[PDB]
RNA sequence: AUACUUACCUUAAGAUAUCAGAGGAAAGUCCUACUGAUCAAACAUGCGCUUCCAAUAGUAGAAGGACGUUAAGCAUUUAUCAUUGAACUAUAAUUGUUCAUUGAAGUCAUUGAUGCAAACUCCUUGGUCACACACACAUACGGCGCGGAAGGCGUG
RNA sequence: UUGGGGCCCUUUGUUUCUUCUGCCUGGAGAAGUUUGACACCAAAUUCAAAUUGGUGUUAGGGGAGCUGGGGCCUUUCAAAA
RNA sequence: ACUUUGCUCGUUCCCGUUAUGGGAAAAAUUUUGGAAGGUCUUGGUAGGAACGGGUGGAUCUUAUAAUUUUUGAUUUAU
RNA sequence: UGGUAUGUUC
């Protein structure tokens, strides 16, 4: 079992990445690597902010949301609608699936299962 | 720019990337090569980062906000893959994808070429 | 992969790189490794917080590296060919 | 059993590792996770980020990397005498294995 | 509700959205909706484009009218005072200086501006359908 | 996998920072494929305290190594 | 070029789409120029598909730069630590202030740095294509000229 | 074949496919086109030539045949009604 | 569902008769598949097939979650 | 059954 063969089986599918930085990547998801590089598409980076006045938020994550060049120069709000995002494995904390999806026919690896019916 | 949806970066060979890292700055430049470890080689990239004065414009609050910007001019370096965070997609290549098939063809017509020559030296 | 290799093409050319602390050296590439082990020489550093000094050797572990600027004609360098073709290997 | 669990992994055949993956699963440290899959009873886990999840293991793996449903975020935030208790409910949700710190067994 | 008529503009911008906020950038730059991209255009049927007396601007992409454009404003006197902005100086969208007079015919939404001042669309249908002969 | 290239530092004084603000300046004696490194005769610069007469650095922590010395 | 002399080496394994059905060498294995369904790639080929493609009826303009000038612009803010002696204020071991002496380090800058803003000059880039100098439009606008760039989708 | 009009020549090594002849009162002439030719780089013999080792170039447009694909039309055949 | 039976309706033809029944079949129409021909367009025009290995490179799995890249010390924290 | 490297001889 590697979960992330079961990650590879959406691929087609609005997932929300929720990375180490605090960012929030919204999009559809295309291909996963087998080091969980995700590919997503039609993206909506966001950085939520902490509803209690004084505490600020990831200084280092304001910078990078307005260096990907997608901030909406008009925006209140830290997000940035991009076209095509590339995201590197080790900085994805979690992944918010859709609320539809069947587990029971997605977590069935086939290869386990192949190998339990061969022995 | 529109980007192909099932372009992973073995296509995007000299499109113009946009690769952020994780202190906080982006690195532009043509793409070259890239590696397991996801460590690239940019042909032209400029460093570009946000100063500690400038950063407190970007917080939630005219109407378009302006960073001015610190950028130093560095090229044909190579990253390393453990401190890219990720890339997104600047500008499209110079030649055309039909440019880009005509060259490709002229190259692998002109190296088999060389290296059929290089047999028949050797044989004499 | 390609761009160790290009690392290795650099040998003997002033490159620059800056380490995970902030700091910046320039100096000659003598040596360097698949691990990515770089040593330079005759070099100037230039600390985080900006002070320059001048170091005749330096080895500095490949994991701390940020970045290293070689040299702009290696752009030029055959690794980057897409295509080609090999002599047939021997035994 | 013992034998294949004390001698280095680059020596063992390719049946022997997917042995020494279900006898560590059975019989290990990730077994507690185990008996929460099959016995479908809450987990409370720990994150390196300072939140606490609590839910239930639809599947785990190797990287203590879970598949979770009915996932509640629970999280506190404070700037000097300020705190503030913030709470979500998520339905299904991955979690990546190296963020997590402690695992617990809800009664 | 007079429109004014347009000659000499660019043909390239294409889509009308954004051809719409390119001229209006043109017109008056600064513009709330031009500074603002991606913001919705207001569709005003039988909300101002812009403030100091613009409406709509309509153009078609019909091969025998291509550069011509008709911007209706809201009153009969801000299309004449319109021209007095130019003061006898042309304005100039991209390179291209525009040459612009009052129209000969009345704008169809400046019709329903001074008619609210439905058998009109009666009658311009059928005379649509009596075109289509 | 490979050991690093410091078969030229031995026996020489060398100036190494641990982490990222501790520095201590010692005799190379041995390394690893890992750099670790054991140098005797150790001090802390900042007054500098020595350490002791035989220390063992974990290379995850060595940032870089120059020499103050020949090589 | 040959030849000879040495010196340094002479290896991680495994695999090549998936699922189901028929056949051949009770469990599984292997195979089928076998057969379905899905996937992926290439190549043709289309969509009233979507976005973009620069004055000459003129001396322009759009996009991106400048590691360009005005420019010492305009407004703020910075330039060591310890020891000893001397005067000094004082609620005071002398806390404050000034002058000299020994030692220790010490990126350059102060015409700098940082904040703000404007004018000007210049570089690269593009169909500077064809037919037009036209009264349109509510179902809001014949998207009913030829190409090119980039994607979306479909078929073979 | 000759003349006239328009536009272009920064084609800057004056058409840039190569060589050779050649040009502004002109847009031209000869030979050649991939196991080949041509341009250029580096050396050392003690100038040049010689060779060995390298990097490139061999193009753009139109037509005839031959052939892959689509759209539309005709005929003929089969099953769906 | 198959087989026999008369009655009612019916695309086309014939007959008993034009009440209606009997018999035949798409031979008239359409859609689907294929062959040939015409027209218009769009692309190619010097390599291609088959066999082969102590052949190169991509992708995938496992060593590999144990200090040098991806199974967390850069949300500045108490 | 090899490779790269080195220098000598002709």
């Amino acid at each position: 079992m590697k979960l992330v063969n079961f990650l590879k089986k959406l691929r087609n599918e609005q997932v929300t990445i929720e990375l180490k930085n605090g960012t929030t990547v919204w999009g559809t998801l295309q291909s996963v690597s087998p080091q969980m590089n995700a590919i997503l598409t039609d993206v909506k980076l966001t950085l939520p902010q902490p509803r209690l006045n004084k505490l600020n938020s990831n200084g280092i994550a304001m910078a990078s949301l307005y260096l990907t060049g997608g901030q909406q120069p008009t925006a209140s709000d830290n997000i940035a609608s991009l076209q095509y995002i590339n995201i590197r494995g080790n900085t994805i904390r979690q992944i918010i699936l859709p609320d539809s999806l069947n587990l029971d026919s997605l977590l069935v690896d086939q290869k386990q299962l192949n190998s339990l019916r061969r022995s | 720019i529109q980007v192909a949806h099932s372009s992973r970066l073995a296509n995007l060979i000299d499109y113009k990337l946009r690769v952020l890292t994780q202190d906080g700055r982006v690195y532009i430049g043509q793409l070259m090569a890239f590696d397991k470890h996801m460590n690239l080689v940019l042909n032209e990239c400029i460093e570009e980062r946000v100063p500690k004065t400038q950063l407190d414009k970007l917080r939630p609050r005219g109407t378009t906000l302006n960073i001015k910007v610190e950028k130093r001019v560095l090229g044909l370096t190579i990253l390393r893959g453990e401190q890219i965070l990720s890339t997104v997609v600047e500008d499209k290549p110079l030649l055309s994808k039909k440019e880009r098939l005509v060259r490709d063809k002229k190259e692998k017509k002109q190296a088999q070429k060389q290296t059929k020559l290089r047999k028949e030296k050797e044989k004499k | 992969g390609i761009p160790v290799k290009l690392l290795n093409e650099a040998q003997g050319h002033i490159v620059s790189l800056e380490l995970t602390t902030g700091a910046t050296y320039r100096g000659k590439l003598v040596e360097s490794e698949d691990s990515m082990n770089v040593q330079l020489r005759d070099v100037i550093a230039t600390e985080p917080q900006g002070a320059v000094t001048h170091m005749d050797q330096i080895f500095v572990r490949g994991s701390q590296i940020k970045f290293i600027v070689v040299p702009d004609l290696l752009k030029n360098a055959p690794l980057f060919k897409k295509n080609s073709s090999r002599p047939m290997p021997p035994i | 059993s013992s034998q294949i669990i004390d001698r280095p992994k680059h020596e063992l055949s390719r049946a022997e590792l997917e042995e020494l993956e279900e006898f560590e699963f059975k019989h290990g440290p990730m077994s507690l996770i185990n008996d929460a899959m099959v016995t479908r009873t809450p987990v409370i886990i720990s994150l390196r980020n300072n939140h606490k999840i609590i839910a239930r293991v639809k599947a785990f793996d190797r990287h203590c990397n879970m598949v979770l449903e009915n996932v509640k975020e629970l999280w506190t935030e404070k700037k000097g005498k300020n705190v503030i208790n913030r709470e979500r409910f998520i339905s299904k949700l991955f979690l990546r294995g190296d963020s997590v710190i402690v695992v617990l067994k809800t009664p | 509700m007079s429109a004014l008529y347009f000659q000499n503009l660019p043909s390239r911008p294409a889509n009308k959205e954004n051809y719409t906020r390119l001229l209006l950038k043109h017109i008056n730059p600064n513009n709330k909706y031009a500074i603002n991209p991606s913001l919705p255009l207001p569709h005003n049927k039988l909300l101002l484009d812009d403030q100091m007396g613009l409406l709509e601007v309509s153009i078609s992409r019909s091969s025998k009218m291509t550069n011509q454009a008709f911007l209706t404003f809201v009153t009969q006197e801000e299309a004449d005072r319109f021209l007095e902005k130019y003061t006898t100086t042309a304005l100039k969208v991209q390179g291209r200086k525009v040459r612009m007079g009052k129209a000969r015919t009345n704008s169809l939404l400046g019709l329903s501006i001074e008619m609210q001042k439905y058998n009109l669309d009666i009658k311009k249908v059928l005379k649509a359908r009596k075109l289509k002969r | 996998v490979s050991t690093p290239e410091l078969k030229k530092y031995m026996d020489k004084k060398i100036l190494l920072n641990i982490n990222g603000s501790r520095k201590v300046a010692g005799i190379l004696r041995g390394y690893d494929i890992f750099l670790n490194v054991v140098l005797d005769d150790a001090m802390e610069i900042n007054n500098n305290h020595q350490l002791g007469l035989q220390t063992v650095i974990r290379g995850n922590s060595i940032i870089s190594l120059e020499a103050l010395d020949a090589i």
